[PDB]
RNA sequence: AGCGUGUGCCUACCCUACGCCGGCAGGCGCGGGUAACCCGUUGAACCCCAUUCGUGAUGGGGAUCGGGGAUUGCAAUUAUUC
RNA sequence: AGGAGUGGAGCCUGCGGCUUAAUUUGACUCAACACGGGAAACCUCACCCGGCCCGGACACGGACAGGAUUGACAGAUUGAUA
């Protein structure tokens, strides 16, 4: 899926900022509910998510209509390292 | 004499722009013309009704047997 | 199974090497003989030049359209 | 002062209970009350075909969905009320407050 | 020896009226049809056949010019054109002689083909 | 340009507009009471809902 | 659809259905699941994951959601905690004689 | 009369009194109701009573078929429906 | 024992047949045939005739920033302002 790098960034910080990411299986919604601001298509957020669950740096979930996704470990190191955070600071799900 | 244009048969008529109420004889043959001009034209509705069947979205599967 | 009628020629991109040679001509001394036009709209600046069209001018990024 | 709670719930005994447990409060602390008014139940009614398809005899599931609703009026001030109204509430259960 | 109408009015005087005055002439479907508005739509390809119809070349019946629109009315803007109106198999050719103001386009090309029987 | 075309046919009625939110099926859907869920659906989820059978 | 995302998600660490209070301020959904340390996972990790992904659904106020994951007194007689018990000795790969006997056995030992 | 339904997450589309205009379908201003609160005391039909008709395919029956008029919709022609 | 009937008639409707680019289909005694909640103008839609799109994750190799690739108003052409 060709996107906008503005657009990928935008998904991997909002997965980084928690530890976790839901999106609806609705390809036409042209705005994710979550990120409204930056005008990310709904079908950017599934095939971006998809992308790291099929290289298994994401846990998948689906109920009825809507995907979860759960990230994992060496997903974490990815994104820190793909965003270039720093590596004292841990996405919102290691925080009690 | 003032029964209005609603009440008539032939309302804002085609060759002449006329509200009229036709009676018998002009009825038939106005009815004639109505449907010669289907069939001139070749529009569905004079197809139907030059094949005898029936026009107005029927289902002819079941119904209309002579 | 087989169609007779044959299928369509799909689009191939025409690459020009180095198209920014071509937008410019570099001079002797240290300025420039810009041949393209540049795009005079809100979107796009001094940056997007306009393309040179055989009977119209037109803008490639914000489709802006000037005609002779 | 005249506060209206309007108590509504699937389940009878346990909002039954709680309207009494709400009329205790209101005689606990000794304030006037008009009684546990029965407003009408709502039997909610969805009539589906049981079958996936077509191809048995025509039966239909009745499914109902009953939705009981009382009302307790009290000369009560706000503070009691916002007390009373915390104090053993069950899941059955579902509880407005109006004040005025 | 007479000329066609359209119900009072004479041809040149139905392609000399606004869409304004040419709504309450025709019938009340068409009417609404024209009331509900001028195409903002991709369902503008109403005014691109108008835009089409007119590239009328020098004398002779004009070019077929082909739609898949069977949901247009003949105005008399149109008549004396060339028209390929599509079924699924074919774009019948129908020249629009002036008796067709009012109808759809689609009223002229059967999308069924007629039925016989065998056995 | 296909953006325009892709997804230009309206979908404001008509069960092509709406679906199941379980089944994601355009059939056998129950809108009464906002449901929105498909009739074989609602059948399976009808308890877990609060929904009864008694007469 | 709480109980459906539940069941597809915490299905080998042994569910037995969900509890929703809807409390003022505070939507308090309790699981009530077998293996209390599977399902809240690395130090309450996976339990915050179950928080931070429902509220998402569900547009809940932003941490106006807490779930709870306590246990199931004698886990014998629940039929879908018996019923996971099974199919995941069944996938594991036991002869289907053994393992539905072994169920019944367990369930007629636990009091049933 | 009695069951009932009624403004929707996405979901866009709710039930309607009231006042004018229209023969009518309908259109217009204008409020109530998220409901034992408003439509609504749900003035329903068959029934009841009083004229006209009179054994005639008749004022039985309302199919086919012509012309016209309104609404929903992006679009009604192979007639949406009225 | 009877009451209302149905089977006759006109139409609504489903099924076979016939027809057709296509008339999508499943179901054939009770236990198929106003049944699939199936009253389909579009969508529904599976059918048939046209025309776009990739929504071909990921691993491996050539390409390739001396620019891989993306999108794009006229004109043509198209049914289309694909």
């Amino acid at each position: 899926m060709l996107m906008p790098k503005k657009n990928r960034i935008a998904i991997y910080e909002l997965l980084f900022k928690e530890g976790v990411m839901v999106a609806k299986k609705d390809v036409h919604m042209p705005k994710h509910p979550e990120l409204a601001d930056k005008n990310v298509p709904n079908l950017h957020v599934m095939k971006a998510m998809q992308s790291l669950k099929s290289r298994g740096y994401v846990k998948e979930q689906f109920a009825w209509r809507h995907f979860y996704w759960y990230l994992t470990n060496e997903g974490i190191q990815y994104l820190r390292d793909y965003l270039h955070l720093p590596p004292e600071i841990v996405p919102a799900t290691l925080r009690r | 004499y003032k029964i209005p244009d609603w009440f008539l048969n032939r309302q804002k008529d085609v060759k002449d722009g006329k509200y009229s109420q036709v009676l018998a004889n002009g009825l038939d043959n106005k009815l004639r013309e109505d449907l010669e001009r289907l069939k001139k034209i070749r529009a569905h509705r004079g197809l139907r009704h030059f094949w005898g069947l029936r026009v107005r979205g029927q289902h002819t599967k079941t119904t209309g047997r002579r | 199974k087989s169609y007779t009628t044959p299928k369509k020629n799909k689009h191939k991109r025409k690459k020009v090497k180095l198209a920014v040679l071509k937008y410019y001509k570099v001079d002797e001394n240290g300025k420039i003989s810009r041949l393209r036009r540049e795009c005079p709209s809100d979107e796009c600046g001094a940056g997007v030049f306009m393309a040179s069209h055989f009977d119209r001018h037109y803008c490639g990024k914000c489709c802006l359209t000037y005609c002779f | 002062h005249r506060i209206r709670i309007t108590l509504t719930s699937r389940n009878v005994k346990s909002l039954e209970k709680v309207c009494a447990d709400l009329i205790r409060g209101a005689k606990e602390k000794n304030l006037k009350v008009k009684g546990p008014v029965r407003m009408p139940t709502k039997t909610l009614r969805i009539t589906t075909r049981k079958t996936p398809c077509g191809e048995g005899s025509k039966t239909w599931d009745r499914f109902q969905m009953r939705i009981h609703k009382r009302l307790i009026d009290l000369h009560s001030p706000s503070e009691i009320v916002k007390q009373i109204t915390s104090i053993s509430i069950e899941p059955g259960v579902e509880v407005e407050v109006t004040i005025a | 020896f007479r000329k066609f109408t359209y119900r009072g009015v004479d041809l040149d005087q139905l392609l000399d009226m606004s869409y304004e005055q040419l709504m309450q002439l025709y019938s009340a479907r068409q009417r609404r049809r024209l009331s509900r508005g001028l195409r903002r739509k991709q369902h503008s390809l109403l005014k691109r056949l108008r835009k089409a119809k007119k590239e009328a070349p020098p004398m002779e019946k004009p070019e077929v010019v082909k739609t898949h629109l069977r949901d247009m009315i003949i105005l008399p803007e149109m008549v004396g054109s060339m028209v390929g109106v599509y079924n699924g198999k074919t774009f019948n050719q129908v020249e629009i002689k002036p008796e067709m103001i009012g109808h759809y386009l689609g009223e002229f090309s059967i999308t069924y083909k007629p039925v016989k029987h065998g056995r | 340009g296909h953006q325009q075309l892709y997804w230009s046919h309206p979908r404001k009625f008509g069960q092509g507009s709406r679906s199941c939110r379980v089944c994601s099926n355009r059939h056998g859907l129950i809108r009464k009471y906002g449901l929105n869920m498909c009739r074989q659906c609602f059948r399976q989820y009808a308890k877990d809902i609060g929904f009864i059978k008694l007469d | 659809e709480l109980n459906e995302f539940l069941t597809r998600e915490l299905a080998e660490d042994g569910y037995s259905g969900v509890e929703v209070r809807v409390t003022p301020t505070r939507t308090e959904i309790i699981i009530l699941a077998t293996r209390t340390q599977n399902v809240l996972g690395e130090k309450g990790r996976r339990i915050r994951e179950l928080t931070a992904v429902v509220q998402k659904r569900f547009g809940f106020p932003e941490g106006s959601v807490e779930l709870y994951a306590e246990k199931v007194a004698t886990r014998g007689l629940c039929a879908i905690a018996q019923a996971e018990s099974l199919r995941y000795k069944l996938l594991g790969g036991l002869a289907v004689r053994r393992a539905c006997y072994g169920v019944l056995r367990f369930i007629m030992e636990s009091g049933a």
